[PDB]
DNA sequence: AGACAAAACG
RNA sequence: GAGAAUGUCGGGGAGCCGAGGUUGUGAAUUGCUUUCAAAAAUUUUGAAAAGCAAUUCACAAUAAGGAUUAUUCCGUUGUGAAAACAUUCAAGGCGGGGCAACUCGCCUU
DNA sequence: CGTTTTGTCTCGGCTCCCCGACATTCTC
């Protein structure tokens, strides 16, 4: 009835525990099967291996693992770059932001979630953001 | 004639004749080594370089440079050994299957491996044609034996066996033969 | 010399050269032995050393001597004599050696006397041994060894009882000390795995006070067919069967269009499942099913040692005395009362919710190592020794492709459509050659030949094609030809338009064209689009093959459309297929499974092209097979079908959902601690 | 419950079987290459495309060279004309026919080498003939 | 005959106008037309984000030139994670630098341009690595 | 003989 | 119940060899179809080429493939994620056997 | 597209290890 994507904080809440609350909510997400943009992927990756400085072995066992089980990736759309764009001129966000927001309205997400990004704000009458850790 | 040339004459006799599979499927390879033996005799009697000993020397470094136990055997022979029983006709024997034997159950041996471990060798059964396996067997059954009377059904032993040397006179007597019955063993004791 | 050089050449040379160190003529000396049989292959119990030591202690007499006891037997001699204390030497030792007094006792004497003195047992005493958790069974498994038992069939079942039965001690007893209070075991040339299977379960079910000494642990108790049939009489498991399998036959008279697979009984005011002569070669109530294992199973379970000692010694020879064992198990000698209340509604309640597992072979590429001697440089000298083969050598653990090879071909007289070819291959002419068959050979000038051959034989192949009729057709080729000459006529390449791929493609393997082998289409990939729709294929062996070399997936995650792959399927995999008006699309909730639910659950079992048969997971053998003439069958021709057995007739791909299940049976589906775990794992 | 080969490791076996029996053959095909070059018997048409240092006595990859047949300028050859000749001739003292393939030679030079001397190239290729055909042989022997 | 592939940093000399004779070198590789990974692109706009701070809209209007014009996008593989797993094995290199590989391999790509790469390496028997700028 | 894989038949 | 010995009947595994068949290359001979390409009365005869073969012979491959130059090999078996294993596996010494390589036993850790 | 029908590598020799079932004698 809606698709629904995420972004990577999700992700990274999920694989964080420090935060027993945030961590059990991001979980609660993955139960659902979210769509996903493999900018999120490459992204996930990236902080990743720095931040916590985790094998490369096992954060690609890992990103094997969720991508072939929890979560579904999106194939990029070629038309990723003109509509960001033609995203850029009507929203001031940063490029990475705007970047996974194109894609995901170009696969017709319908939510995406996420806390860095100005949280209700619809993209283009197109997607609304969810903030789901409130 | 060879079968080379039996093949020849079937054939001309018979142009339509089917040699593979039909006419010779498979003969002893004695008829094979005969004719191969012949043709190479004769041949070498002709081709100078079936006689040039740096040739022989050549041909055995090309096949055993580095086996110099073969590369000398072979040096004592001839361009006909080294092609019918070296290459053609060199079959090998059976791999040897007494690392299968089973082992005894009553002795080992312990040993201490690299990895300062120790662990325990097994050693393998007695090959039962082995003499000490066969007086193991005579002695057994030997002290197995006892005798009755066919009449009463009476435990009639204890009195042709009874003293060490009744038993040493039947182990010589079971020492010369290879299989005893009960004509045999009866006729021993002059019973019948 | 004899027994070690078994060569004749070797031995010759051995006799002789025998002769030579011994002055003995090598005139007569090697005629004797050059025709020695050789020795017959057979090997006794102990080695050498032990028939050495033994040998002493049994020789009497002259060939009896006190000096050739090895040092520590002539100790425990020492010892026996003295009747002083040591702790290897038992009392039952001195009971048995107190005659053995003096050492001149020490003559003649037996195996087993002469055996304990040597080693100090009496003879083998076993072990007996306990398991005291899960961690000594998988050892157990870890440690076997294959080729260890009769013959492959009964290895293969006793290792899979061995996981199954860990198994089951993990999930209900955490693999805790003495879980399993009893296990009772039947079979129903299997007999062999009635002792093995018996002796190795005793290590679970032992006690270590004393009591329980044997073979086996007494609480093993093998059962018998008797038991088994009688209680499933008397319990009326046989009704709860017979209700259970009935809608297959109900569903076979539909079909049939008749009532003779299901015959009324008034004594019960049923139906029962019945099969018409003509159908009853070998049909058997039981055996078309997965679940009768089970029943049989729960039926031996609650099967007490009282109740095998009475119906296998049912001879009292006083009814007083078995009278008791009656009144405590049988109602009045009429049945038996049932273990508890409900037995037969808990049976029946278990039984239809029973996810038969099956085991998977899918073994596509495996690593192998090679060995091969060759000559190694070390410290100057060069010696042979075996070196391993380099680099990654993968060997591949099924069949490439069937073993005709054939040629490819090009008749212009033939339409071709895109995405086939034409591949002919050689056949001998014989009686199977009709026209509808002569019309598939390549070359036309033969077609024309037998053709006319055939014609002039009244059409009858039997009689043109019989080796008869080809001799006197080659003999003859001239009348069928238009009188122009032709070779003999022995083999003819028939063709076949189909899609078969080439061998190799090296050297002329690329002239080589094959089919898959069988049981070789292991993966069928389903994928989805944007829209919704299903799309699916068959991967090639060859495929997967690369794409598992390659360290990817065997089934591509994109077909060439750009369609994602939902999953993919292999034989015996278990699929959900939902109800017509069920929208699964994150149901999950696999746990809520009733008889509803399980009732929808299939078994892949063979694939093709776009085209994946199911056959419902319960079903073991069908109540009629499909023969060509009276053209029925449980399932069809196939044996099996693409869509439901039920009315609704669906097909399964369009909707299935694949499930995974457990060694015991369980579905397994994504939670919460599951996706926890995932990265859990990894934290 | 008959018993029929009714195991997986016997079907591996024979394969393995049939596979070390070819490869035998190989190596013996390829040491008779060897022996030969080194004497100096091939055919120059033929030891061009045989591997001599590498990959030892081995074709070259992507060939199938005949020892008999030579390809000149896309044409194939018959390599020992006079001994075609001499079997024609042969044939025609026999009276059936004059036109017999040219393979047919091997046999009329495996008669002639018996007692009249033979191209050495003849000689090779009787030898490799020989090789293809072993015949049947127990390793015990023991003369009944 | 060749299918050849270019890294970051051949696009970043070609930017950087320092080095005259490296920036020429770059400029003539994309004369050529040469095969580009989509995760070249992105981490190009990155490094033009933070290390040279360009706005959002130059850099998406010269990542539209370039792909329109010079060079052109390989389209993401979706066995490029399976893939980067299996080569982590026997190769280790930095993840990214992986990736980049795994995707070039994926497309059949014979040739890829980069110097912190290990120059003259060859990639499982696939693509060799060519170091231009020498 | 058995059952898969695919041609062949509607 | 366990052990030792002697026979009968089966089962399992491994090893040294043999003969075909198939596909393909070349050749000898004879065909069918098409097209060229002539002669002749839409039809008949002839040369050439191509497709498909037949009978016979020499040769190449025979699970795709990967090693190696030892007279060596691994590739359809089982376990299960470690793509890791099982199916070869120590040291010495004292002898038997051979044209010698290599093979068969004994003894102590 | 849905269903049924069809075709699927085959034969010879010999040796050397192991296990088990059933019998017989003997011992514990
Ligand atoms: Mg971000
Ligand atoms: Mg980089």
């Amino acid at each position: 009835l809606d698709k629904i994507a995420i972004d990577t904080n999700i992700l990274l809440y999920a694989y964080d525990n420090r935060d027993l609350d945030k961590q059990d909510r991001a979980v609660e997400i993955l139960l659902k099967k979210p769509f996903v943009t493999q900018l999120v992927v490459f992204e996930f990756i990236k902080v990743l291996e720095r931040r916590f400085k985790m094998d490369k072995k096992e954060i690609t066992k890992l990103t094997i693992k969720l991508l072939k089980e929890v979560i579904i990736p999106l194939s990029l759309h070629r038309d990723i770059y003109n509509y960001s764009q033609f995203l850029l001129q009507r929203y001031n966000f940063g490029l990475s932001d705007i970047l996974v927001l194109s894609d995901s309205i170009l696969n017709n997400c319908t939510i995406l979630l996420s806390e860095d990004m100005c949280n209700g704000m619809i993209v283009d009458k197109k997607l609304k953001i969810v903030n789901p850790f409130l | 004639k060879t079968v080379g040339t039996y093949i020849y004459e079937t054939l001309l006799q018979n142009p339509k004749q089917k040699i593979k599979g039909k006419l010779v499927r498979t003969i002893e390879r004695k008829f094979y080594k005969e004719e191969l033996r012949q043709i190479l005799e004769k041949q070498k009697e002709f081709h100078q370089e079936l006689q040039s000993d740096d040739l022989y020397n050549d041909c055995i470094r090309e096949l055993y440079r580095n086996n110099e136990v073969h590369q000398l055997t072979l040096r004592k022979k001839d361009f006909v050994h080294l092609f019918m029983e070296d290459i053609i006709f060199y079959q090998r024997p059976l791999r040897s299957q007494k690392s299968s034997v089973s082992n005894c159950t009553l002795e080992f041996r312990k040993y201490k491996g690299e990895n300062g471990a120790e662990h325990t060798q097994y050693l393998k059964a007695i090959p039962k044609s082995n003499p000490y396996y066969q007086e193991f067997r005579l002695w057994q059954w030997i002290f197995n034996l006892n005798l009755y009377t066919k009449d009463n059904d009476e435990n009639v032993t204890k009195v042709f066996l009874n003293t060490t040397q009744d038993f040493e006179n039947l182990f010589e007597f079971l020492n010369t033969r290879k299989e005893v019955d009960q004509k045999a063993l009866l006729k021993h004791f002059k019973l019948n | 010399i004899i027994y070690s050089v078994n060569d004749k050449v070797e031995y010759e040379k051995a006799l002789k050269s025998f002769a030579r160190k011994h002055h003995l003529d090598e005139s007569s000396f090697f005629e004797a032995f050059r025709k020695f049989p050789p020795f017959k292959s057979e090997y006794g119990s102990f080695s050498e050393k032990a028939i050495k030591k033994l040998l002493p202690l049994m020789r009497l007499g002259k060939y009896w001597n006190y000096a050739e006891i090895d040092k520590y037997s002539r100790e425990r001699i020492q010892k026996i004599i003295t009747g002083e204390y040591d702790e290897n030497i038992k009392d039952k030792v001195r009971e048995k050696s107190v005659h053995l007094t003096i050492e001149n006792d020490f003559q003649g004497l037996q195996l087993w006397l002469a055996q304990y003195i040597v080693y100090g047992r009496h003879s083998e005493a076993s072990m007996i041994g306990k398991w005291n958790s899960a961690n000594d069974l998988e050892v157990f498994l870890k440690d076997f060894k294959q080729h260890s038992l009769r013959n492959p069939i009964v290895e293969q079942v006793i290792t899979e009882t061995l996981r199954v039965v860990k198994d089951i001690w993990l999930k209900y007893g955490n693999g805790t000390k003495d879980f399993f209070n009893e296990i009772h075991i039947e079979l129903g040339d299997t007999r062999y795995i009635s002792k093995y299977i018996s002796g190795i379960l005793s290590n679970i079910v032992r006690v270590e006070d004393g009591s329980d000494e044997g073979v086996n642990s007494k609480n093993i108790v093998p059962g018998n067919g008797k038991i088994t049939t009688q209680l499933k009489q008397d319990w009326g498991l046989n009704d709860v069967w017979n209700d259970l399998i009935l809608p297959r036959f109900e569903r076979m008279n539909q079909l049939t269009n008749s009532k003779d697979f299901t015959a009324w009984n008034e004594n019960h005011q049923k139906f029962l499942p019945t099969v018409p002569i003509e159908f009853s070669k070998g049909f058997s109530k039981k055996r078309i099913d997965h679940r009768h294992h089970a029943l049989d199973a729960l039926v031996i379970a609650c099967a007490t040692t009282d109740h095998v000692n009475l119906l296998n010694n049912q001879s009292a020879k006083s009814d007083t005395k078995r009278y008791d064992l009656k009144k405590k198990l049988m109602k009045f000698p009429k049945q038996f009362l049932k273990p508890w209340e409900k037995f037969t509604v808990d049976a029946k309640h278990n039984l239809e919710s029973i996810i038969v597992s099956f085991k998977q072979n899918l073994r596509v590429i495996n690593k192998a190592t090679n060995y091969y001697e060759k000559y190694v440089e070390k410290d100057g000298t060069k010696n042979k020794e075996r070196v391993e083969q380099a680099g990654t050598n993968w060997a591949i653990r099924k069949p490439m492709h069937k073993d005709t090879v054939s040629g490819k071909v090009d008749l212009p007289w033939v339409k071709v459509p895109k995405g086939k070819i034409l591949t002919a291959t050689r056949k001998s002419l014989d009686s199977s050659f009709d026209l509808k068959s002569i019309g598939s050979i390549t070359d036309t000038g033969i077609q024309k030949i037998l053709k006319n051959y055939l014609a002039f034989k009244d059409g009858n192949p039997e009689l043109a094609f019989s080796p008869e009729g080809i001799d006197d057709l080659n003999k003859n080729i001239e009348k069928y030809n238009d009188g122009k000459p032709h070779q003999p006529i022995n083999k003819v390449r028939v063709f076949e338009l189909g899609s078969k791929f080439q061998v190799g493609q090296t050297g002329n393997k690329k002239g080589k064209y094959v089919e898959a082998a069988k049981g070789t289409n292991l993966f069928f990939a389903v994928y989805e689009d944007e829209k919704g729709k299903r799309s699916y294929e068959t991967i090639p062996l060859n495929e997967v093959i690369e794409r598992q070399k390659q360290g990817l997936t065997s089934v591509p995650l994109e077909n060439e459309k750009g369609s994602r792959l939902l999953f993919d399927l292999s034989p015996n995999d278990l699929v959900y297929v939902p109800e017509i008006d069920e929208n699964i699309d994150s149901n999950f909730v696999f746990s809520n499974l009733n008889k509803e639910k399980i009732s929808r659950i299939y078994k892949v079992e063979k694939t093709s092209g776009t085209e994946c048969y199911f056959v419902r997971q319960d079903i073991a053998y069908l109540i009629k097979q499909y023969d060509a003439k009276t053209k029925i069958g449980e399932l069809e021709s196939q044996n099996k079908l693409q869509v439901t057995m039920t009315d609704d007739r669906i097909r399964i791909t369009d909707t299935c959902v694949k499930i995974n299940c457990d060694r015991l049976g369980n579905i397994n589906f994504i939670t919460k601690e599951k996706i926890k775990q995932i990265f859990n794992e990894f934290r | 419950g008959k018993g029929n080969s009714v195991s997986q490791t016997a079907e591996r076996t024979k394969y393995r079987s049939v596979r070390r029996l070819r490869e035998r053959f190989l190596l013996r095909r390829e040491r008779l290459h060897r022996v030969l070059y080194i004497l100096n018997f091939l055919p120059e048409h033929y030891a061009s495309q045989i591997d001599f240092e590498k990959r030892l006595g081995k074709f070259k990859v992507e060939t199938e060279p005949k020892l008999v047949w030579k390809n000149t300028d896309g044409q194939f050859s018959f390599l020992f004309q006079n001994s075609f000749n001499e079997m024609l001739e042969d044939f025609k003292a026999a009276g059936q026919e004059l036109k017999i393939p040219y393979d047919w030679t091997i046999y009329h030079l495996r008669k002639k080498a018996i007692s009249q001397k033979i191209e050495k190239e003849e000689l090779a290729w009787i030898l490799l003939n020989f090789n293809h055909k072993r015949g049947y042989y127990q390793l015990r022997g023991e003369d009944f």
